[PDB]
């Protein structure tokens, strides 16, 4: 019933606010100047970066920074997942599998909130690293960000807000087609409800947005490809750059992933 | 494992 679907929407929004300190609303505010004097420090070259770091090779320090921020993101996303109704009653191995295979799709969804066509907010909104600087990084590290910019730009053009994103991310986490799931059916029943909630949210929140639900679902597909490509790059780094490694939490996620 | 720990913390 539609009142239940709205209660679910609001619960997911409340839980998203409680799980994620940096919301798209706040990110977009920073990106567009609608906060205060504390305008972000712009990192557009190597001097910028040194100047900014104040308040190994450069590519590798950026890599290691993103991995550390990724650990905190996994933790917040896990906390969010535990607030999706039904999730904590799933077999615990299935919870692990949904997070293992879904967390990166969610990471890149939420990273898009921090992005525009020219760069990305870093250091919880205090800095802005330019697209051209990230692109300048040597191979393979210069290949990380660019397809995410390509994704973010088209994704942000749908103009989803935090309330929409909360249900979008829940739908993705509760995907019944992850490898190695023990009980697919209870996952699919939860997802089916989330999807109905998402459909109603998008109709009410974006009534004139043409085929917005369909376009959204399509994005969930595009995220999987973003992640496949990202994981292939991580593999290359592991094979050819082995002078370093991931955090243990990220190692768990990545073990036997694709 | 660390994932299990995150999932079961209250
Ligand atoms: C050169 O090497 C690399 C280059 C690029 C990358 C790509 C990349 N991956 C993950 C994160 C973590 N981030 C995800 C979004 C997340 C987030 C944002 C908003 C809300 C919630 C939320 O998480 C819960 C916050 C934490 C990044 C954060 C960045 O800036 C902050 C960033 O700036 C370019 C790039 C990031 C990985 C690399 O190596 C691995």
């Amino acid at each position: 019933e539609s009142a239940d679907l709205r209660a679910l929407a609001k619960h997911l929004y409340d839980s998203y606010i409680k799980s994620f300190p940096l919301t798209k609303a706040k990110a977009r505010a920073i990106l567009t100047g609608k906060t205060t004097d504390k305008s972000p420090f712009v990192i557009y070259d190597m001097n910028s970066l040194m100047m900014g770091e104040d308040k190994k090779e450069v590519a590798i320090r950026i890599f290691q920074g993103c991995q550390f921020r990724s650990v905190e993101a996994v933790q917040e996303i896990t906390e969010y997942a535990k607030s999706i109704p039904g999730f904590v009653n799933l077999d615990l191995n299935d919870q692990v599998t949904l997070l293992k295979y879904g967390v990166h799709e969610i990471i890149y969804t939420m990273l898009a909130s921090l992005m525009n066509k020219d760069g990305v907010l870093i250091s919880e909104g205090q800095g802005f690293m330019t697209r051209e600087f990230l692109k300048s990084l040597r191979k393979p590290f210069g290949d990380f960000m660019e397809p995410k910019f390509e994704f973010a730009v088209k994704f942000n053009a749908l103009e989803l807000d935090d309330s929409d994103l909360a249900i979008f991310i829940a739908v993705i986490i509760l995907s019944g087609d992850r490898p190695g799931l023990l009980n697919v059916k209870p996952i699919e029943d939860i997802q089916d409800n989330l999807l109905q909630a998402l459909e109603l949210q998008l109709k009410l929140n974006h009534p004139e947005s043409s085929q917005l639900f369909a376009k959204l679902l399509q994005k969930m597909t595009d995220l999987r490809q973003i992640v496949t490509e990202h994981v292939q790059l991580l593999q290359v780094i592991k094979k050819t750059e082995t002078d370093m490694s991931l955090h243990p939490l990220l190692q768990e996620i990545y073990k036997d992933l694709y | 494992h660390k994932l299990v720990q995150l999932l079961t913390t209250t």
